[PDB]
């Protein structure tokens, strides 16, 4: 958290971290989008997943995205085909066209986009 | 050329003695023996694929 | 190979302390000034320059002028050049640099009292009769000897007040200049150029409006009226390498400097003195 | 070999004889030699990796090479080896005069063989062509952190005469590579003083046949200059002979 | 470049405050004299060298115990015929501006002064005065910030673990004369509060007390008080009557022959003062 | 001795030549005033002061020297002669002295063999041992530079005066034949051209 | 090496033993001498462990305490 404030310019006598995280809940739903702040806590208090939701919500946002409530933390496995890119031949190819284009050598790396219950 | 240096320049020695001497004492337990031999034959075998 | 580095003859009585003296060669000069241009910068704000006056064939009048090292920006005490003996205490921090500067300080301004206040604390010197009185009497014969050698009236015409327009009455900078001590008068003429030269009834003026104010304050590097003037200034690093190998360059650039304009020199009946 | 000591009063007659062997005192000596060249070497390596450390670049070594866009840092690195090496061979020497050229091939048909860091004038300065795919390979070669290298006598003596000692990323590994790019760079550095000292062609020539480097250095290099990094072990081709005969 | 990723390195560090006194004036070099003491990972955070000079006191170990015990202790450096002022062996914060000739010494040890001693009111007129004298921004500025990180990062270690001691229960010191029935002891434990956090660990690293109870066992070191406290702070005076005489062998025939290696007994002057309490050894 | 003697005049003769060169006051070192064509005045004030300060060595007795000369620092190749850097040549009446700048700066730049070679000096061990028991400034590439320079006005003066002297045909002569200074000295001994040898030979 | 006072008392005493010695006429002998006990080998000359240099008037009396040591 400190690492944070200093970042974005935040004193840290003069920010609380009570109030920084809240700084992020006009996304948390706004955007339907778990706060990278929030993510992080989970994960420390985890080495010592999130899903969340709001009044009459139909859906749940979670690290994974959006879950039907009361649905597990993941899609069954057959419901999407990644296949037509989650594959080396597409895989190798953006890479390279990216490397090309750049003008880079290293450090890029391309990754298919899974999907959750919904897109 | 890509890039270039003005003509003087200076080249940055450092000064933290306590840094060198942290660095020596983390260097100390490598053989080298098995430095040299390393490096030797890395350049030997860059060398070698170049010339094939 | 006289070194008038005053300001120089400062020796660091201290054992725990080596002074550099790291001050600018001029001081071998015998010229007027009787503090060379390191000195001038550090403890004046003043870079010393050389005025022409005229270079046709051999007449060669070069009137000496430091210019100022104040911005636009600076004010009161920042803006001061030369202080009063009433305000140098306070504008210079006298705590910060060491005694024996103090000392020359003291001895320039005529503050006795602050001088024997400062050999007193040094009577409790470690090494005090060793080598510290040794350190004080060096230090202060040179300084007396260079303060002498200053004032006239030891063993013309100038006038520095005179040229303010809209001025309510009274002048009385050279009042000030008067009270100043021989080493600061003199000091005040070799850097400070009259904005007007009259000889024998024949007036050159160099400047429109004078650069310089004198008041009770002392000498500023203030304006007469209006806002100040306009007055600007190998460890390779990653940084320092250069990229790839690949607007007025023609013309000469006028000096973006403020030199000391201000006062009126009269000159009578003698021709054009080069002794 | 050995030697003899013979005590004798000057009155008498009764000589004691003592004999030794100076083996023992050439154990000692080899061994003084062996442990202050290393410390020299390891020295000189700390001071060039804390100069590099100098120059504050975020990136470890391999990274940094690896980074093709970053010619910057690249050519950052090859010219404070280069005055580094520079000043090991003239210790006054802390520049380097005339500015320099830096560029960064990145084809086969543009690198040369043997030779990764090269130098050429375009007749006014003196640019330096750095072949970065070759340093990376190089630098990336996998490398051997456990096998040892090497009369069984004094092998023995040593063994049992000296004694043994049971927060920073480096490892053998990294200081490997730092040794490589110091080695390569005295190469270049080597073919370079040639140059300047010598004109184009022997420059070629050197390129050409590097045995003139013999005269051409050991005229000043073993006088006045710090010995060649190299100078700390005798290097040799295995089966050398029947290679050549090949 | 080497390191990892910050990942803060671990070395020596000197200790002595007085360390970082160094010349506002770029252009003039300095060296601080400091005993290599200072590079002695203890209680004393003022080198020898230091502590003779502007403290008159001298550091000194006392053996204490079956497990053998270093205390330490300071000694007295003041003569016998010195008097007044001379006599205030650490002046209190009401006191040290005029014991300590801040005139007469460099600007940096003054502002160091003005943070050991609490005085936020000089240490800011020295702050904006540097601020407005000579080249501040090029070098001076960084300089001054470096000498006020590095005595507030001093005080900040001492100053917690110094209120911590002051609340603890297990360890108690009292710095009076512990001579209840005496005049010249006054109430030293108001003054000792009176003074610094960081002030307070240097009396007790360097006034040993006069009594020493463990759990059950008591220790005493002195039947007297070889120093006092009062408002003007730590004075080197005999509380009851003439001054101890403090011979000064050094730094600033028959009667051998008979007196040859033969155990002899210093004539230093420890400082010996106070009652201190202690629960098991936490040692 | 002896020759170390005459080695100490020789070096007392390059120190008066570091004192025109104060005089000077020049700011950067030779080889960058060289280096820097814009410093074109710099360099005509090098060259003049180096001249007056050869006559003067040349002729003792005379302190005269012309006090005014044109000038023209030359940087094609087209406007140079090979072994001539300096010349003197007289536009109808008017004296021009035209100056090889970029040969200039070659010479200085050209790397010196300070350390390379070893030669003969005082070395006795025993004097270092009894010294270690008893217990602004001119690099040596800084003097041999200087020497280069000094020596090359030298040749150019030599040049001038045979110009002054004879007249421009015989300049022009001297120019194409170097072969009368091959005597030198016969004034000329406070010259350090005539100090030395050097030769070519076929090889 | 903590006994660095004893070690210089007995080479200064078998010095003025010697010098008495030598000189039996002479009861007279420098009273006072610097003294440095050396422990780094980069300190010591082979076949010298004692040494007598002078700091510019200070007479300076360099002992090679690890040869000493070794000897004995
Ligand atoms: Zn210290």
């Amino acid at each position: 958290i400190k690492q944070a404030q200093s970042l974005l310019g935040i004193p840290d006598y003069s920010q609380t971290v009570v109030d920084f995280v809240k700084m992020f809940q006009k996304i948390i739903f706004p955007y339907q989008l778990v706060p990278n702040v929030i993510i992080k806590l989970n994960n420390f208090d985890q080495m010592v997943k999130i899903r969340l939701f709001c009044k009459n919500d139909s859906i749940a946002i979670s690290s994974s995205g959006i879950v039907p409530i009361n649905m597990p933390d993941f899609s069954p496995p057959n419901t999407f085909d990644y296949s037509d890119y989650a594959n080396r031949t597409n895989i190798n190819f953006v890479t390279q066209r990216v490397l090309t284009d750049g003008g880079f050598s290293s450090g890029i790396t391309v990754t298919p986009v899974k999907y959750n219950y919904y897109l | 050329p890509q890039q270039y240096i003005n003509s003087g320049t200076e080249i940055p020695f450092c000064d933290d003695a306590e840094f060198l001497n942290r660095l020596l004492k983390h260097i100390d337990p490598y053989p080298l023996s098995r430095m040299y031999y390393n490096a030797a034959n890395t350049m030997f075998y860059t060398t070698m694929e170049n010339y094939a | 190979r006289v070194n008038r580095c005053i300001f120089a003859s400062i020796v660091s009585f201290d054992a725990c302390i080596t002074y550099k003296s790291p001050c600018s060669p001029d001081a071998y000069h015998d010229d007027g000034w009787f503090i060379c241009n390191n000195h001038l910068i550090k403890r004046f704000k003043m870079s010393k320059m050389v005025l022409p006056i005229f270079d046709e064939d051999d007449n060669q009048f070069k009137m000496t002028i430091a210019r100022h090292l104040v911005g636009n920006k600076e004010r009161g005490i920042k803006r001061i050049l030369i202080p009063s003996a009433t305000n140098y205490q306070d504008v210079f921090n006298l705590n910060s640099m060491m005694q024996a500067e103090q000392l020359i300080f003291h001895l320039i301004y005529n503050n006795e009292n602050a001088v024997n206040t400062i050999c007193d604390n040094l009577k409790y010197t470690e090494g005090f009769t060793s080598n510290t009185q040794r350190v004080i009497h060096s230090v202060y014969a040179t300084t007396k000897s260079i303060l002498d050698t200053t004032n006239p009236n030891t063993f013309e015409l100038r006038f520095f007040d005179v040229t303010n327009a809209r001025a309510l009455r009274g002048g009385a900078g050279d009042q000030l200049f008067n009270n100043y001590s021989g080493f600061l008068q003199n000091l005040i003429r070799r850097a400070v150029a009259p904005e007007y030269l009259q000889i024998d009834t024949e007036e050159l003026r160099f400047r429109n409006c004078a650069t310089c104010i004198i008041d009770e304050t002392g000498l500023v590097a203030s304006v007469p009226d209006g806002p100040e003037l306009y007055n600007p200034i190998n460890r390779l690093q990653i940084r320092n390498v250069l990229k790839f190998e690949g607007t007025l360059s023609g013309y000469e650039e006028y000096p973006t400097y403020v030199p000391l304009f201000l006062g009126y020199q009269i000159i009578n009946s003698e021709n054009n003195f080069l002794r | 070999n050995k030697v003899r000591t013979v005590t004798e009063i000057v009155n008498s007659d009764e000589k004691i004889q003592k004999t030794y062997e100076l083996a023992e005192f050439d154990l000692k000596n080899l061994s003084s030699l062996e442990s202050y060249e290393t410390l020299k070497i390891k020295l000189a390596l700390s001071k060039y990796m804390a100069m590099l450390s100098t120059l504050e670049m975020t990136q470890p070594l391999l990274e940094i090479f690896r980074n093709k866009a970053d010619t910057r840092q690249i050519a950052a690195v090859v010219f404070s080896t280069l005055a580094f090496i520079h000043n090991r061979f003239h210790p006054l020497v802390t520049n380097f005069t005339n500015k320099m050229e830096f560029v960064v091939t990145e084809t086969n048909d543009t690198s040369i063989p043997g030779e990764p860091i090269l130098f050429t004038e375009n007749e006014g300065v003196l640019l330096c062509s750095v072949d970065r795919p070759s340093i990376v390979k190089m630098l990336s070669r996998e490398f051997d952190t456990e096998a040892l290298v090497n009369n069984c006598n004094v092998r023995i003596a040593k063994t049992f005469g000296a004694s043994k000692r049971k927060d920073f990323s480096i490892t053998e590994v990294e200081a490997t590579q730092y040794l490589t790019l110091l080695l390569t760079v005295e190469h270049a550095y080597l073919h370079y003083y040639i140059f300047k000292n010598y004109g184009v062609f022997e420059y070629c020539k050197s390129l050409t046949d590097h045995s003139l480097f013999t005269n051409k250095l050991r005229s000043t290099m073993s006088t006045k200059t710090s010995n060649l990094l190299l100078s700390k072990f005798k290097f040799t081709i295995e089966d050398f002979d029947k290679i050549n005969s090949n």
